[PDB]
């Protein structure tokens, strides 16, 4: 997996998804900062996470619900928690939404997504 | 990463193993390390891997693939995959069917625990024995039992549906094996405590459950959905065919199937105590204005049809050529189930005006002169209802007065739960019996449990347990102080200890499941995939799933296990000189499951056959497994017409066209719908208990959890069977989600984790049901109707704080799965 950098910490605002593309143009992805820690969030308030945001079920993009903190898939109805790793709340997906892995430099206040757990949807595997 | 399928790859045809949809999928196997290249005509699926697929262009993740280990040592790769082709899914998958390759067998999936081998208690644990050792128990039992005891000395708990766990092979080879062999009438089945059906009332009224097409939810005006949650538990179907009503993609069919006729937006009304995922989605998708959602109290259903039936009769709404020519017993009906709307409003709390809406909606005639075509649409809520035989009396008298029956886009039927294939031959006996009252009080030698397990889905589940436990213990303590007999010796202790109260008791499962707690010997069976099956969907659709695998072990399908159990019994008479009881136990001669599909549903109402009830009616000897793989997963509908060549498999869209339906004179027959509230055994726990204690289906659950109690994700997700609690409640219980609490009344304790719902109305709940940790069906009554279906929807309890799970709190969401 390539080390992208997705932005500086301080960058990112509260609740504010921000859009990038991870392993590549052809995968799109947010990363958000939640507010509240969670585990596996990463800043220096332990609530940065991010996702790909294409539904592993048949591929739609999935929006971000600020309120729950939720991605929804408009296609099937599928919800998933930004809050539990991407778990899905309900819906026909069989899998959790693929989460990025965001490295954190303290120094730089730089996150830098370095892989993701899970497999994106719509290819072999991650990196093409 | 996946690993894609060769062009050359084995595809092989495979219904969905769950819900009745049936939705078609295609299983591709080859050898393990071989793989497809990513250009689209050097893969199977025929999908550009080369570079990022577009949105919608498949349903394909790890979950949906696998390694299985055949018989032979070597080993496959499988994927199994929706059928883009298929008219009931159009290439959907929900998240159930997802998974059957995670779920089908191989030694370190979720599936390792399968059953192998039969099992015996021995030691205090349970090890694995042989399949003769394991008959020469189970036919010494039931032999000394014929002999002394006769035919209700024997008992049985099994399915009667399709899919995998039944079928049209599997239903025939129980039936055969305990009906017309055995010849025991002390048998009940996987989801009701006595041998009767869901739908007395309708079918005596002339019509069966499933007389429309999938299709006719596409060309309806309007659709009700009554005691029914179809986006969690007919998922598919409601995706697949309501929706695209709903947003409008079906107009140019209906334009083209019938002139003349205004076509207004389709509308959606659900008759459901409880604001469940569907109605949040039906109004997220056409919008409030055309979704009505009839709240109505817990049991009231009859009140509010025999209200809507009054009305649109005193409207005029009514079709009468129709109930003139094809009806007996309207004006009888009229005066019995008469109720003013007022009345009606009063008794199911349902406002006036709704209801006026709901009928000018659904039966007024449109501006063009035709009445709409309204299908009305029924499951669990009103099955296991108050009074199942009533509130069907009443639901049918107004379908059939406003021709909903017979006419596109209409019909009044069940959404169905498990896919249907039954064959079987006719019940041995006259009475209907409540098989688990008579086991708590005693009666039986041996008891056998065959694709269910009601220690998690009887209702009054916990006398049941406890007395099957008790009885069980006894065998144990029995066989346990004969270690060292013979399988002779140990056939007559367990025997005698059936005499001092004992009960041997047997389970023929794909695990050991909860009943591994009380049974002494367990069978392995097989499911489709590793056996070749038959079944219909909710709207008739049989399709034949191919077997591509091997089962685990020494497992086999359940019409050959009840082969293998005729055939022992045959030969243990023979040998014991008796050689007419060896006589009544031929004709299990059989080497596959295809055997028992020529010798049941295809042998129906032919010359010289057996007394046979099949779904496949007398047509079905027209069917065979080459002409269904040539049907594909389209299959055919039920009843078939004709065979050729040429057009293959010709059937049946929807029944009733003609008006003629199924009774003696032809006509439908309305039936009296009295209003007599709760039962009183309900009754006097909702007096005595605080809450109301709905239960039923989750989405993502399955059933018992037989597969998803194996499953990383599924653990995590529900790691104990969940109640819905409205908020308020949930703060003066001062419990939060995730807490345990206690639920309970008269008929026994559970125990379920908190899931705060604003949705859920105060004094109200739901709980996730026949769950492997907190069982719902603990604090259901023994209350039934007149044929003996229980009122699993209707029980009352109290429910207290126990505490706090910290697990629970991190890893399960509590989140709203009510879409918007
Ligand atoms: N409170 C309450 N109770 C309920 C209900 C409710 O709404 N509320 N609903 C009722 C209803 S509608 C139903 S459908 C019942 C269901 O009651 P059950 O039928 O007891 O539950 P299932 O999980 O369907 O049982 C299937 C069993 O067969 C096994 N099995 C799977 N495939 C095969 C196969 O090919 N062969 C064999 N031999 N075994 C196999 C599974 O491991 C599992 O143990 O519960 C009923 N009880
Ligand atoms: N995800 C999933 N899908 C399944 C299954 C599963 O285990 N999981 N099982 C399959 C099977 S075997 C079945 S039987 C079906 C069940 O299909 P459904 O019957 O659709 O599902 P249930 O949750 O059992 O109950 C339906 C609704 O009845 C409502 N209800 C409760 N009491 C009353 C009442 O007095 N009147 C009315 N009108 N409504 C009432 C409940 O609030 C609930 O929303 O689903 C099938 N599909
Ligand atoms: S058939 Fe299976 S649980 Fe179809 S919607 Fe029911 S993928
Ligand atoms: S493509 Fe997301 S719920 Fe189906
Ligand atoms: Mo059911
Ligand atoms: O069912």
């Amino acid at each position: 997996y390539p080390a992208t950098a997705v932005s500086v910490a301080k960058n990112l605002a509260a609740n504010e998804p921000s859009s990038f593309t991870y392993p590549d143009t052809s995968s799109p992805c947010v990363a958000v900062k939640l507010g509240a820690p969670v585990p596996g969030g990463v800043g220096p308030d332990d609530d940065i996470v991010a996702y790909s945001v294409l539904c592993t079920h048949m591929g739609c993009p999935t929006s971000y619900d600020s309120s729950s903190k939720t991605f929804s898939c408009p296609c099937h109805f599928t919800e998933f928690d930004a809050e539990k790793a991407g778990q899905m709340i309900c819906g026909e997906a069989t899998a959790d939404l693929p989460r990025v892995l965001l490295r954190y430099d303290a120094a730089s206040d730089a996150l830098t997504a370095v892989g993701v757990d899970g497999l994106i949807y719509g290819r072999q595997a991650n990196v093409i | 990463r996946i690993t894609l399928p060769p062009a050359n790859a084995q595809r092989t045809n495979m219904t969905c193993h769950f819900c009745i949809v049936g939705c078609g999928y295609h299983v591709y196997k080859w050898p393990e390390l071989e793989e497809g290249g990513r250009a689209p005509e050097q893969n199977a699926l025929g999908l550009d891997f080369r570079k990022q697929l577009p949105p919608l262009a498949s349903t394909l993740t790890p979950a949906m693939t696998n390694v299985v280990t055949e018989h032979d040592g070597a080993r496959y790769d499988i994927m199994v995959v929706p059928d883009k082709a298929c008219v009931v899914n159009s290439g959907l998958s929900s998240t159930r069917g997802g998974k059957m390759a995670s779920y089908m067998y191989t030694p370190t999936g979720d599936g390792k625990e399968r059953l192998s081998a039969p099992r015996l208690y021995a030691a205090d644990e349970w090890v694995d024995t042989t399949w003769d050792h394991a008959m020469a128990l189970y036919a010494g039992l039931i032999k000394k039992t014929l002999d002394s005891d006769g035919p209700q000395g024997v008992f049985f708990s099994c399915f009667d549906h399709g899919g995998a766990g039944g079928g049209f092979e599997n239903t025939w080879g129980t039936g055969k094996l305990m009906f017309s062999a055995i010849q025991t009438p002390m048998v009940r089945i996987h989801n009701r405590p006595a041998y009767n059906s869901e739908c007395h009332a309708t079918r005596e009224m002339g019509i069966g459950e499933l007389n429309n097409a999938y299709e006719d939810a596409q060309l309806a005006d309007v659709i009700w959905s009554i005691g029914n949650n179809p986006y969690e538990s007919q998922t598919n179907y409601f995706l697949n065919h309501w929706l695209p009503n709903l947003q409008g993609a079906t107009t140019s069919k209906k334009k083209e199937r019938f002139p003349n006729e205004n076509f207004p937006q389709a509308r959606i009304i659900f008759v459901d105590p409880r604001e469940t995922p569907s109605v949040a989605i039906a109004r997220h998708v056409a919008g409030n204005d055309r979704v009505l959602h009839l709240a109505i109290e817990p049991g009231t259903d009859t009140a509010l049809f025999n209200g809507l039936f009054t009305y649109v009769v005193e409207q005029g709404w009514i079709d009468k050529p129709f109930i003139e020519a094809h009806t007996k017993g309207f004006d009888d009906a009229v005066k019995t189930n008469r109720l003013s709307l007022d009345e009606c409003s009063n008794i199911t709390g349902v406002p006036v005006d709704m209801l006026k809406r709901a009928a000018e909606w659904s039966y007024k005639p449109k501006a063009s002169g035709q009445a709409p075509r309204t299908m009305h649409a029924y499951e669990k809520g009103i099955i296991w209802g108050n009074d199942n035989y009533v509130i069907q009396s009443a639901l049918l008298d107004l379908v059939i007065a406003t021709h909903n029956v017979g006419r596109r886009g209409t019909g009044c039927v069940r959404m169905g739960g498990h896919q249907e294939g039954y064959t079987r031959p006719p019940y041995p006996g006259d009475k209907k019996i409540y098989i688990d009252q008579e086991l708590i009080k005693g009666k039986g030698r041996i008891m056998t449990w065959w694709g269910c397990n009601n220690f998690q889905t009887s209702n009054n589940a916990q006398a049941l347990r406890e007395a099957i436990l008790q009885r069980s213990a006894i065998v144990k303590q029995a066989m346990q102080k004969a270690r060292g007999a013979t399988t002779e010796e140990m056939v007559d202790v367990i025997y005698e200890a059936t005499q001092n109260g004992g009960l041997f008791v047997t389970s023929i499962n794909l695990y050991p499941t909860k009943l591994a707690e009380a049974a002494h010997l367990m069978l392995p069976a097989a499911h489709p995939g590793e056996m070749n099956l038959t079944s219909m969907n909710g709207e008739r659709r049989i399709r034949l799933s191919e077997k591509f695998m091997d089962p685990p072990g020494t497992a086999m399908a359940d019409c050959l296990i009840a082969a293998r159990i005729a055939n022992a019994l045959r030969d243990m008479y023979q040998k014991d000189g008796k050689a007419e009881m060896a006589a009544q136990f031929e004709g299990f001669d059989w080497k596959t499951e295809e055997d028992a599909f020529n010798d049941g549903f295809r042998r129906a109402g032919q010359p010289g056959a057996p007394a046979i009830d099949s779904q496949g009616g007398s047509t079905g000897h027209l069917v065979t497994y080459d002409r269904l793989r040539k049907s594909g997963n389209n299959g055919v509908q039920l009843p078939v017409v004709s065979w050729d060549e040429s057009k293959g498999l010709v059937g049946t869209e929807m029944l009733y066209t003609e008006g003629k339906f199924d009774t003696d004179d032809g006509k439908a027959h309305f039936k009296p719908a009295p209003w007599n509230g709760l039962p009183a055994t309900v009754q006097q726990q909702k007096d005595k208990y605080r809450f109301w204690l709905n239960n039923g289906r989750n989405n993502e659950v399955w059933q018992t959890a037989y597969h998803d109690q194996y499953n990383s994700l599924m653990q995590e997700r529900y790691p104990m069977a969940y109640i819905e609690m409205n908020p308020d409640d949930c703060k003066q219980l001062d419990v939060t989600g995730g807490d345990i609490v206690e639920v309970y009344n008269d008929f026994g304790s559970t125990f379920a984790m908190v899931y705060p719902v604003a949705e859920i109305k105060r004094g109200q709940t739901f709980m996730l049901f026949g769950y492997v940790n907190g069982i719902q069906g603990d604090v259901t009554t023994d209350w039934t109707d007149r044929d003996i279906i229980p009122y699993y929807k209707g029980t009352w309890g109290d429910i207290r704080k126990v505490g706090s799970m910290s697990e629970f709190k991190r890893t399960v969401s509590f989140k709203s799965r009510r879409f918007g």
